């Protein structure tokens, strides 16, 4: 929904109020989107790199 | 992360310990003169 | 056992630590005099030049 990058994405039990569309922590970084089709929860986790 | 990484120390906490019960045996019974 | 906060070298080590990098991690936001604080949308929005 315009909201763009890159990851990998898996399931997330967390629990949105019913007007939010996706989350962040701490310094702005997104970690959870709901998808606007289905709107369930799921979470972002960068792909590893090292 | 973005592009930050953590590297674990050489030395974990138990050998740390090790070293510490290894020193303080040592000066309770022998006292300075394992040193 | 009770008092605590006496341990406040070690703390205060790790606090400027976490503070330093919590800094340069939430600089990435800054719009710097350009146009927007994301390169895709940059790319995206307009020419090379
Ligand atoms: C958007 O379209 C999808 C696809 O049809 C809808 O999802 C269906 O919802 C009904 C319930 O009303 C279910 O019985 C279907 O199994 C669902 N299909 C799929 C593929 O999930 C969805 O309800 C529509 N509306 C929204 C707001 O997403």
């Amino acid at each position: 929904n315009g909201l763009t990058g890159t990851g990998v994405l898996t399931e997330s039990n967390k629990k949105f109020l019913p007007f939010q569309q996706f989350g962040r922590d701490i310094a702005d970084t997104t970690d959870a989107v709901r998808d606007p089709q289905t709107l369930e929860i799921l979470d972002i986790t960068p792909c590893s790199f090292g | 992360f973005n592009g930050l990484t953590v590297l674990p120390p050489l030395l974990t906490d138990e050998m740390i310990a090790q070293y510490t019960s290894a020193l303080l045996a040592g000066t309770i019974t022998s006292g300075w003169t394992f040193g | 056992s009770s008092t605590a906060s006496a341990l406040g070298k070690l703390q205060d080590v790790v606090n400027q630590n976490a503070q330093a990098l919590n800094t340069l991690v939430k600089q990435l936001s800054s719009n710097f005099g350009a146009i927007s604080s994301v390169l895709n949308d940059i790319l995206s929005r307009l020419d090379p030049p």
